[PDB]
């Protein structure tokens, strides 16, 4: 049993403790045999066995011990229900910013610290360069220098006691830097004693979240993640269909995406490539990450060969996959018929026309039942 | 002034910044190649490079590594494969037997000068008359070497892993002298103007009179720390000797090396837009493939000379290209399909439309084989790749509802009236074995696991039983005679139909 | 060729301590040079005023001559806001840029 | 009565096709909220479509001859706690 | 910058007017030019905002959308027309890519020119397409309506 | 105005600046149906008329700002298209089975 | 303090229990809302036990 779900942000450890193994080849199936990969969005050893008590390279097909793992090929014997309930985290090289807590109506990131939304979409777009730990020079915090002048001309005192950063590197640190309790308490003591004509809109916005980020245990860092999980290999299924043409879901695309433009950070990274490739690179990255969850706020990402728009996790969970009528409230229901209504009169008020054919078919386990219970057949199959 | 578009943005930015340059690119690779010299003069010093790959030239004589791998062979062979590559062993073996008098010269020496400097004993010049002309020699024997790129770059990374260790000791010094407020540059200066003295750290406490609250602490701490960097630098380093300037020297021109490179590449970075848009709608964006050939280019940057080819972008173009088609065929295929698979799908597709289009009206896959030569089994595998799944996505009715997902069947489910079977026939198993003895009851039940969740051999149950090997096979024998029977065998038998 | 205790133990020692794999079943002698990478995969375990030493930042680089020759420096002068000098700006890059297109 | 069940969700498929199930549309659940019937709306939503460990239980209490049925959990929300935990939100049961 | 308002407006290619629409802005605003240029006229914006100006005072009539004259009827052979078109501009693009790289001295006609690089834009017209149905024909009088 | 011989008539040339080559069209012909709607509807074909157009690869300009290329015949070839469905007498656009 | 109204739409936006309210109302901004929040559930309404 279970009761008083509780929802609230994920850190990086919990996802790291959910998941088993980490992907970091975007190979789904081999094309020769259709086998999971070493490190594929479909693994054998991370999303546990395909087959039921049967693991992969014929050695333990016995399906006696459940125990036991395969040392040559690595994976261990167990049900295909395990293969649902499995999850995966991505390696992320830099961080990216959260889509919902970003370009949702209101601006969570920007209720924090008093910035405005228009200031941080400069910053994780690698457009401007934002100042933090100011010293005695000019140029205090958050100056928010736009040209790259004020960055390499205006930056001519000292290289020291002048720290500036760009990219949700910036944010992330700006979030990790803020204090909740005493920004609360400054808050308190402004709130009493204010003409409140325009300050209170804002200050009672900024108190609520604060006071909510406080007590709920979550600290502010979390919003920028560093790794994001994959759902398991049953809610993005590649059944083939009939003909050897195989079917997948569009889930596949959005993560093999994300693993081919991480790999291609990482390979940048190491490279030392200049700091403009560099730098589109992440902006490409955190691009889709954000869309990868959303898709609507950014950018419309459509697949090359359909013409419709790709259908992300927040889109699959609003009107057509939600729990609004397609899955938890309105749900198909067997034990049921259909057919056309017509007019009798001589049935009385509590008794409605049957036909045979949907009765002999509704109630075929209380026929079973009763021809077991009468004797007059034996076995079940048989019945 | 919003642009909601990354590769908007990214155009923006290469065109307010970059230009181009027709003789620039000449300058460019002349300072890339004042880089590596400058590299190359400062990497070749004694007792660090040379003692260090000495012990590889010493295992010469084997043609293993020492020939053909530690120098490049394209150098030495202008300066002058199986029938080439003969006389470079003759003349590897004469440059060694010319540099073994300067491996013997210096080798007895410089451990005398690393115990001199760590003694802190003034040295004269009564080693250094013999010194400097050694000195000479091995560097006039090292620069007529040109050895390859790899044995540079280890021994790049090697001196990088030094200095890397001695700005660490460095940074260590500073963090704790900077808490009194005592800056770099003096201090700095002043250990290495006092590096050879042991007790320079307590004669400097005379000059340093306002030093004296802390004197303690600086010498506890500085004492143990000059020993240490003193063992690091006699177990297997050289003197100091201002070695700062020798690692910073290559230092310099390492950095001048890369902002030519990054030049370069910045320069010629529209030239890729050119070539990227050509290839398009083939499973991968344009920011994607735009990225691809900017690795491309910087790949290829690295190897440009005064060839044929005097244009920059005559040499690019073909990296270029190879970075676009080479990843083309990776990501957005989907699933994993090699290269030479997807090459002859390629050519198998091209030669089926030109005979379709020049011989008749569809060619058939039995003379595909003959006209491409390869087998029918080959040729007939190659076709029904699957390539491309169809989205689960897709409406297949004519409005937004009704998708695919809806319309597909799940195999791998067991359907109730199945495992409902399965629970009757596991009860009319029991009952039918009732009418048996114990003893083969008991054997049945351990050579087929119907109770048991793991199976039994015959030799596993009669290691167990008094029946070794033999009879166990009759009492089965028995036991299914005896069940064989229809009157206690009837309902079992509906099971089987 | 032989496939004896100390055939796979000489083999697992000549692949560990490094050496080609094409010359592997050469110096074993009788086994081909297929036989070997299966057995090592069955098995397992497989002129200016200048030189390029004293170039400061706000100076120009324009190279002059050959850097593999005796005298290669370069110009040294009042070069701050760019690499090259505003006497090879002009020659270096594009003449009389005339570039646009569509966004 | 009993037909293929859906590859995602483990529902009953729908449509006349092959072996379609009548789909208990949100407003009919809202016919047997209005009535008193708890148990009639509990077990058409759960043993019938949602639960797969719980759906052959029925099925082999009816054909043996003992009316009864257990639930314990559907299938539609293990999939959509499995969804919601692969953003950044962290949905953890309790108790 | 300049480019950008000549190919917007004043652009064959880019912006393309049917002889209809001559016809219909000649009706309504009388020009004495029709069936030779295809362009937005320099002039005609002009006349449209005198137009618009004089319609804002008064002494002038609205035209209803509804109204059947405003309505054309587009049939199978003008959407197979632009499907057509559109697929022979995209042969177009990828026949001038193509010629780049080889050499044309020397060479002859059928080769730098694409197998299907317009087929499959006619084939997906037939195919899915919100107006290509599928036929209703359960009896006469729905084969003829 | 219409048909494929309009976009034809509209954008024939394909020019391009760095050779000056240009490509010219003069006509097109149809060709009979390889089937028939008797066989099409049982073989579930697709009835349609191979479309072929006369194009020619002869191009007036040359190198040198000079006149006449050195190929003053031109080329004259026929280029294989897609073949485009046809309509029944009933106007069925009967494309497949 | 005396009582406030508001809609019959907007009753349901700050309703208690954030599983009633995900399932009518956008989902985008049920779900933000109560994450940072961590509102716990008790499933006491109808739409829950559902
Ligand atoms: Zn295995
Ligand atoms: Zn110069």
């Amino acid at each position: 049993t279970f009761d008083q779900i509780r929802i609230s942000l994920a850190s990086p450890e919990k996802i790291r403790s959910w998941s088993f193994g980490e992907i970091k080849k975007p190979e789904t199936i081999n094309y020769r045999t259709f086998k999971p990969e070493r490190d594929g969005l479909f693994c054998a050893r991370i999303f546990g066995p395909t087959k039921d008590y049967e693991c992969l390279c014929g050695k333990y097909k016995r399906m006696k011990y459940k125990g036991i793992i395969c040392e040559k090929c690595g994976v261990e014997v167990t049900l295909a229900r395990v293969r649902r309930e499995r999850m995966g985290h991505i390696e992320l090289a830099s961080p990216v910013a959260h889509i919902w807590f970003l370009k949702s109506l209101p601006s969570r990131i920007a209720m924090m610290l008093d910035m405005p939304l228009k200031d941080i979409e400069r910053v994780l777009y690698f457009e401007y360069y934002i100042v933090t730990e100011p010293g005695l020079t000019p140029l205090k915090q958050h100056q928010l220098l736009s040209e790259d002048d004020y960055m390499r001309a205006q930056e001519e005192y000292g290289d020291d006691s002048f720290t500036a950063e760009i990219g949700a590197e910036a944010i992330q640190n700006l979030l990790k830097a803020i204090d909740l309790e005493k920004e609360a308490e400054r808050l308190r003591e402004e709130l009493s004693g204010t003409v409140s004509d325009m300050k209170q809109k804002k200050f009672s916005k900024r108190l609520k979240i604060l006071e909510a980020f406080q007590e709920s245990g979550n600290r502010p860092e979390w919003m920028v993640l560093t790794v994001v999980p994959v759902i398991p290999p049953e809610l993005r299924p590649l059944v083939p269909l009939d003909g050897g043409r195989f079917a997948t879901s569009d889930l596949n695309d959005l993560y093999r995406r994300v693993i081919n433009r991480n790999n291609r950070l990482k390979r940048l990274i190491e490279l030392r490539a200049p700091d403009i490739i560099i730098r589109n690179e992440k902006r490409m990255l955190q691009e889709s990450v954000d869309a990868l969850f959303d898709n609507g706020r950014r950018g419309r990402v459509i697949t090359g060969a359909n013409k419709r728009p790709l259908k992300s996790l927040a889109d699959m969970l609003k009107g057509k996959q939600g729990r609004f009528r397609q899955n938890l409230l309105g749900k198909r229901v067997d034990y049921s018929g259909r057919s056309v209504i017509v007019v009798g009169p001589e049935l009385k008020l509590h008794e409605c026309g049957l036909p045979k054919k949907m009765a002999l078919e509704l109630f075929k386990p209380f026929i079973y039942a009763r021809l077991d219970a009468k004797g007059l057949s034996g076995t079940v199959k048989q019945s | 002034d919003r642009t909601d578009d990354p590769v908007r943005m990214y155009l923006r930015e290469m065109g307010s910044v970059e230009l181009l340059s027709r003789e620039g690119e000449i300058a460019i690779a002349k300072r890339i190649e004042a880089g590596r010299d400058t590299m190359i003069r400062g990497l070749c010093e004694s007792a660090l490079t040379f003692e260090a790959i000495m012990v590889w030239r010493e295992e010469l004589g084997t043609g293993r590594i020492l020939l053909r791998e530690v120098i490049d062979l394209e150098g030495t062979y202008a300066a002058i494969v199986s029938a080439m590559e003969g006389e470079l062993r003759e003349g590897v073996m004469a440059i060694l037997d010319a540099i073994a008098s300067e491996f013997e010269a210096f080798r007895k020496l410089q451990d005398k000068l690393v115990g001199s400097r760590l003694k802190g004993e003034d040295l004269s010049d009564a080693d250094r008359k013999a010194y400097e002309g050694l000195s000479a020699t091995i560097i006039q024997h090292l620069k007529t070497l040109k050895l390859n790129n790899n044995r540079i770059e280890a021994l790049v990374e090697q001196l990088y892993a030094i200095n890397k260790r001695l700005i660490g000791l460095e940074g260590r010094l500073l963090r704790l002298a900077d808490s009194y407020g005592i800056s770099r540059g003096e201090f700095l200066k002043a250990y290495f103007g006092s590096e050879l003295n042991p007790t320079w750290s307590e004669q400097v406490k005379a000059m340093g009179v306002r030093w004296t609250k802390f004197v303690e602490n600086d010498s506890q701490s500085v004492t143990d720390i000059r020993s240490e960097i003193a063992a690091l630098a006699t177990e297997t380093g050289v003197p100091i000797d201002d070695y700062r300037r020798i690692v910073q020297t290559v230092q310099k021109g390492e950095r001048e090396a890369r902002q030519a490179k990054k030049e370069m590449v910045e320069a010629n970075l529209r030239l890729v837009i050119s070539i990227a848009k050509k290839y398009t709608n083939r499973g991968l964006q344009f920011l994607d493939l735009i990225q691809e050939g900017n690795i491309g280019l910087m790949k290829a940057v690295d190897k440009f000379e005064y060839r044929r080819g005097y244009k920059f972008s005559t040499y690019a173009t073909w990296w270029i290209r190879q970075a676009i088609t080479r990843s083309i065929a990776d990501q957005a295929r989907t699933i994993r399909i090699p290269v030479h698979m997807i090459e002859t799908i390629n050519k198998i597709v091209r030669t089926s439309r030109q005979m379709l289009h020049e011989i008749g009206r569809e060619p058939t896959p039995e003379e595909l084989a003959e006209k491409l030569a390869m087998p029918l089994e080959k040729v007939r595998k190659v076709l029904k790749i699957a390539k491309e799944p169809i989205s689960l996505e897709t409406p297949i009715g004519d409005e937004e509802d009704s998708h695919l997902g809806d319309f597909i069947e799940d195999k791998n489910a067991i359907l109730p009236i199945d495992a409902a079977i399965q629970s009757n026939l596991r009860e009319t198993t029991t009952r039918v074995l009732a009418s048996l003895t114990p003893r083969e009851e008991r054997v049945l039940r351990m050579r087929f696991g119907i109770g048991m969740n793991t199976d039994h051999t015959l030799e596993e149950v009669g290691q167990q039983f008094s029946v070794t090997r033999e009879r166990i096979r009759q009492i089965e024998a028995k036991a299914l005679r005896k069940l064989k029977h229809p009157s206690r065998s009837r309902k079992l038998r509906s099971f089987l139909d | 060729m032989s496939w004896t205790d100390e055939r796979v133990s000489t083999l697992k020692k000549l692949w560990l301590d490094g050496l080609s794999a094409s010359q592997i079943a050469k110096q074993l002698g009788g086994v081909t040079r297929n036989a070997v990478i299966g057995k090592v995969h069955r098995l397992g375990l497989s002129p200016g005023s200048a030189t390029v030493l004293t170039l400061g930042a706000h100076m120009c680089k324009w190279p002059i001559g050959d850097p593999s020759s005796e005298g290669f420096t370069f110009c040294g002068r009042r070069s701050s806001e760019g690499p090259y000098c505003v006497e090879h700006a002009r020659v270096a890059y594009q003449p009389q840029q005339t570039k646009k297109k569509s966004g | 009565s009993i037909g293929p069940y859906s590859l995602v969700t483990q529902q009953p498929l729908g449509g006349k096709a092959q072996f379609g199930g009548q789909r208990f549309g949100e407003m009919e659940v809202w016919a047997l909220e209005a009535y008193g019937a708890a148990y009639t709306l509990q077990e058409m939503l759960t043993v019938k479509s949602d639960d797969v460990a719980g759906r052959t239980k029925v099925y082999e209490s009816i054909v043996r001859g003992d009316d009864t049925f257990e639930a314990g959990i559907p299938e539609s929300f293990n999939v959509l706690v499995k969804e919601m935990r692969s953003l950044g939100l962290n949905v953890e049961l309790e108790n | 910058a300049e480019a950008m308002f000549k190919s917007l407006f004043f652009d064959a290619e880019r912006y393309d007017l049917s002889s209809v629409g001559r016809v219909k802005m000649n009706m309504r605003l009388e020009q004495d030019v029709s069936d030779e240029v295809r362009i937005l006229r320099k002039e005609d914006v002009l006349a449209v905002l005198k137009v618009l100006v004089g319609l804002r005072d008064g002494r002038g009539e609205i035209d209803d959308i509804d109204n059947l004259g405003n309505r054309r009827v587009r049939s199978v052979g003008e959407l197979l027309e632009n499907q057509y078109r559109v697929g022979l501009l995209r042969m177009e693009r990828a026949i001038k890519e193509r010629m780049s790289s080889v050499d044309i001295d020397t060479v002859m006609p059928h080769d730098l020119i694409n197998a299907k690089p317009a087929a499959a834009a006619v084939r997906e017209f037939f195919g899915s397409s919100q107006l290509s149905q599928f036929m209703d024909q359960t009896n006469p009088l729905s084969e003829i309506t | 105005d219409e048909g494929v011989e309009a976009v034809f008539k509209s954008v024939f040339p394909i020019k391009d600046f760095n050779e000056r080559a240009v490509l010219e069209y003069v006509s097109y012909e149809f060709e009979e149906p390889k089937y028939d709607v008797e066989e099409c509807i049982q073989r579930d074909m697709t009835f349609a008329a191979p479309l072929k157009v006369k194009l020619r690869l002869i191009v007036f300009e040359t190198e040198e700002e000079t006149g006449a290329r050195s190929v003053k015949d031109i080329k004259e070839q026929d280029v294989y298209m897609g073949d485009i469905p046809l309509m029944t007498d009933k106007g069925t656009f009967i494309v497949n089975g | 303090t005396q009582p406030v109204l508001l809609g019959i739409t907007k009753a349901s936006l700050q309703t208690k229990s954030f599983i009633s309210a995900a399932s009518f109302q956008e989902t985008t901004r049920v779900l933000t809302e109560a994450s940072v929040h961590g509102k716990t559930d008790t499933l006491e309404g109808l739409k829950e036990n559902v």
